[PDB]
């Protein structure tokens, strides 16, 4: 008999910090003789550089395909009125010079040698602009901007279409539009307070950052490993040991460093494959949950899915899944059919409902009792085939027209 | 990458300075990505900010509709 | 109904689009760029495996026969062991790279299988899953180490401005469209679908009554045509 508007957050990583590995000065440093000895090891460093560049361009492609979904940038109208609905938490703040939403700003604040950190092609600014354009397109044109050109639509019309897509009539929208707006604002405030008060809500991105930092620290610390040699310093071996054996010691040290580098490359490739799968999932969620209404259960949040609001996250994307949750169920009596003059009547789209004395028809997702007429019912067969049929009359709207 | 050329057509970016390409205020479609909000392309070689797309501010009203 | 209205126009547009994209496929090598990059990665792996045989791995020669016939056996065994473990490490690196590439290829093949299960053998209601816009159908094609789907999609065009109302208040009752929407061209109100412009007279067959019109916001006043009164007048 009642409904609740709930906002849930889903965090999906996009990519990581791009890393470039220089084999020559990490394995052998500035020693010319060590570099000459490493030239007899083949094309290991070239293969690792090719793999790292492939991983970097793969991450760039994933970031491009998860964020740049539309080629048209949409701007919010100067009037921020949507029938009493509030959207200042997800809209960018003109006061902030970063042009980011307060939710986006809080999300950014909550997330904190031979290695060069290559900056991503898309930084925070244009990613935030992309999210703002997508939010404007989905708040003004609905899902039509993802289906071609922008087709403007009022916000109540878009909401009525969305609830009609999940089998809820638009009559309950106009009766409790203020209630829907107040529930949406309360849910937005509650989820903002929850995300502000929960440091563990960003576990995936923090775990990815910590794993990358630990991998970098481990690779740094492997340089001090002796690997069975007399010392971990190449210059000490060169200036303190005879070359005949010192070359064997250098070979052992460089093959130990090469094995550590191979382990790091395999770990990076596995992590990149996992993040690519996560980014493909995030792109699917962006294409389905945000750019349209999805009838899939549990794909875009708990319960019936209405829409999703994308937000910019550090090395990730956060979806604000606003959903429909029924509540306050009430006991009622059903009927397989209605027997009238030997004919069985079945509801066209609803179900027969009874409170104990009378019988009505109502929707499955909401209690809207209506008089059983011939417009919303169809006749197919007689009453002796069905089991448990009840006895009731069917009101004919055409009858009073010729009664008088 | 990350090496400041002040102690080594100059345009200093976050990733690093670009030598040989001139910065252009106008923005076009990128061809060769670089990163840190900048990239280079051939037209002479020039560098410019990314073009996110054509600006299209739709007129929003609570009683106006568009029917294809 | 609009399909039967302009079936020849739809056929001509489909044929023109098919011919245009067939001409564009020959002039665009970036379409098969993923397959070309896969082939290039395969060739690079073969080149790396070939070049690994030229590596000395810190020894004096890259041929084990030369080491066996050139150097003293009590330490030639150690030299051959070093060459064996170096080439074993190279082969292990190649095997791990092939396994990662196999995982990526298997994920892509599973995605392609899902796409052909969704929008090839039937109609999928997903938005932009396998085609920009309202996807209509896809035409599968065969490619070397790849698959190409010729996706056909529905793209609306030539939008027109109109005035809409949430409902219509007639005789103290609010009328809501069953599946369409109320639009106005300036003087009269008509009902049409959300994807095409087919105006119609406001009739009770496509509208339902639920409550009165004082609870709604933004309603306008207009009459509702019902053919029962003209039927019963004569
Ligand atoms: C359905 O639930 C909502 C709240 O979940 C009810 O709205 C409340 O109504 C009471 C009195 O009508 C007010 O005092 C509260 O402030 C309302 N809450 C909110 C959040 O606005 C609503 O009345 C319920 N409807 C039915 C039919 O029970
Ligand atoms: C929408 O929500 C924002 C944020 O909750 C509201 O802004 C608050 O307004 C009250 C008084 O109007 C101030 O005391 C708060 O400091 C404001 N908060 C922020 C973060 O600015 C806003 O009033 C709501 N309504 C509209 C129409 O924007
Ligand atoms: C079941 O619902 C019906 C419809 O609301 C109830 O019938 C009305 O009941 C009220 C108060 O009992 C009367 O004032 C109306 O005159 C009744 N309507 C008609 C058409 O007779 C019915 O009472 C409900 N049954 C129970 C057990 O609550
Ligand atoms: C509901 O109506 C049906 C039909 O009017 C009733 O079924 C009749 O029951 C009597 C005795 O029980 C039989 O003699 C008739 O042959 C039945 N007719 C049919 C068409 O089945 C049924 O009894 C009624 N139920 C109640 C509870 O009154
Ligand atoms: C809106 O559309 C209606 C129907 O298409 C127009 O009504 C017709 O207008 C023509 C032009 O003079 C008349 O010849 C017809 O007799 C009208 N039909 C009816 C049923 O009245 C109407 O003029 C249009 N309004 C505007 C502002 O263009
Ligand atoms: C639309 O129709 C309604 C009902 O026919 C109008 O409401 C009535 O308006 C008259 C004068 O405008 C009042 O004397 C009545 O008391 C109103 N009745 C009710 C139930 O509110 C409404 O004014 C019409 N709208 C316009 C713009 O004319
Ligand atoms: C709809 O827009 C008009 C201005 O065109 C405004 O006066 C009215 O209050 C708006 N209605 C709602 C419900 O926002
Ligand atoms: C490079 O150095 C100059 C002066 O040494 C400084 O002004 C400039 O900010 C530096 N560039 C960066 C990117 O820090
Ligand atoms: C509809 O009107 C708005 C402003 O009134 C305008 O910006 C828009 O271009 C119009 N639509 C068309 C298709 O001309």
């Amino acid at each position: 008999t009642n409904f609740t508007i709930s906002v849930t957050t889903e965090i999906l990583p996009v990519s990581m910090t791009k890393t470039s590995v220089d084999c020559t000065m990490y394995i052998c440093g500035d020693s010319t003789e060590c570099s000459n000895l490493l030239l007899q090891y083949g094309s290991f460093c070239t293969q690792l550089k090719r793999a790292l560049t492939g991983i970097a361009v793969e991450q760039d492609k994933n970031t491009q395909e998860v964020f740049a979904q539309v080629k048209q940038i949409y701007k919010t109208p100067p009037i921020k009125y949507f029938g009493g609905f509030n959207f200042s938490q997800i809209l960018p703040d003109p006061s902030k010079p970063s042009k980011r939403s307060p939710i986006e700003d809080l999300l950014f604040n909550k997330v904190t040698k031979g290695l060069t950190v290559l900056p991503p092609l898309l930084t925070d600014e244009m990613i935030a602009q992309y999210t703002s354009a997508l939010l404007a397109g989905t708040i003004t044109s609905g899902w039509t901007f993802g289906a071609g050109p922008a087709l403007q639509i009022p916000f109540p019309m878009q909401m009525a279409y969305r609830f009609n897509g999940i089998g809820v009539t638009q009559n309950v929208l106009y009766e409790n539009q203020k209630l829907i707006a107040n529930q949406f604002n309360s849910a937005i405030g509650k989820i903002q307070d929850s995300l502000s008060s929960t440091p563990s809500a960003l576990g995936k991105l923090q775990d990815v950052v910590n794993h990358n930092a630990q991998a970098l620290n481990t690779l740094v610390k492997q340089l001090s490993s002796k690997f069975g040699a007399i010392s971990s310093v190449l210059n000490d071996i060169f200036s303190r040991l005879d070359p005949p054996e010192a070359e064997v010691q250098i070979d052992r040290l460089i093959t130990g460093r090469l094995q550590s580098l191979q382990t790091y490359v395999t770990q990076q490739l596995i992590r990149a494959a996992e993040i690519r799968a996560s980014a493909n999932l995030a792109a699917t969620k962006m294409s389905e949950c945000v750019l349209g209404q999805s009838k899939r259960v549990d794909f875009c949040g708990k319960g019936y899915h209405l829409m999703s609001f994308p937000q910019s996250a550090p090395h990730g994307v956060v979806f604000l899944h606003v959903t429909y949750v029924p509540a306050q169920e009430k006991n009622f009596t059903t009927a397989p059919a209605i027997c009238h003059d030997g004919k069985a009547h079945f509801p066209r789209e609803g179900v027969f409902v009874s409170n104990g004395t009378h019988w009505f028809v109502t929707q499955r997702n909401f209690y809207e009792p209506q008089i059983i007429t011939t417009d919303n019912t169809f006749v197919s067969g007689n009453c002796d085939v069905v089991i448990g049929i009840v006895n009731n009359t069917v009101y004919d709207p055409l009858q009073p027209e010729l009664d008088s | 990458q990350g090496v400041n050329c002040t102690e080594v057509n100059v345009f200093q970016t976050r990733a690093g300075c670009l030598i040989g390409a001139e910065y252009v205020n106008n923005s076009y479609e990128c061809d060769i990505p670089i990163g840190a909000g900048i990239c280079a392309s051939y037209q002479s070689i020039i560098a410019y900010t990314m073009s996110l797309g054509a600006e299209n501010s739709v007129a929003y009203s609570n009683n106006s509709i568009a029917i294809p």
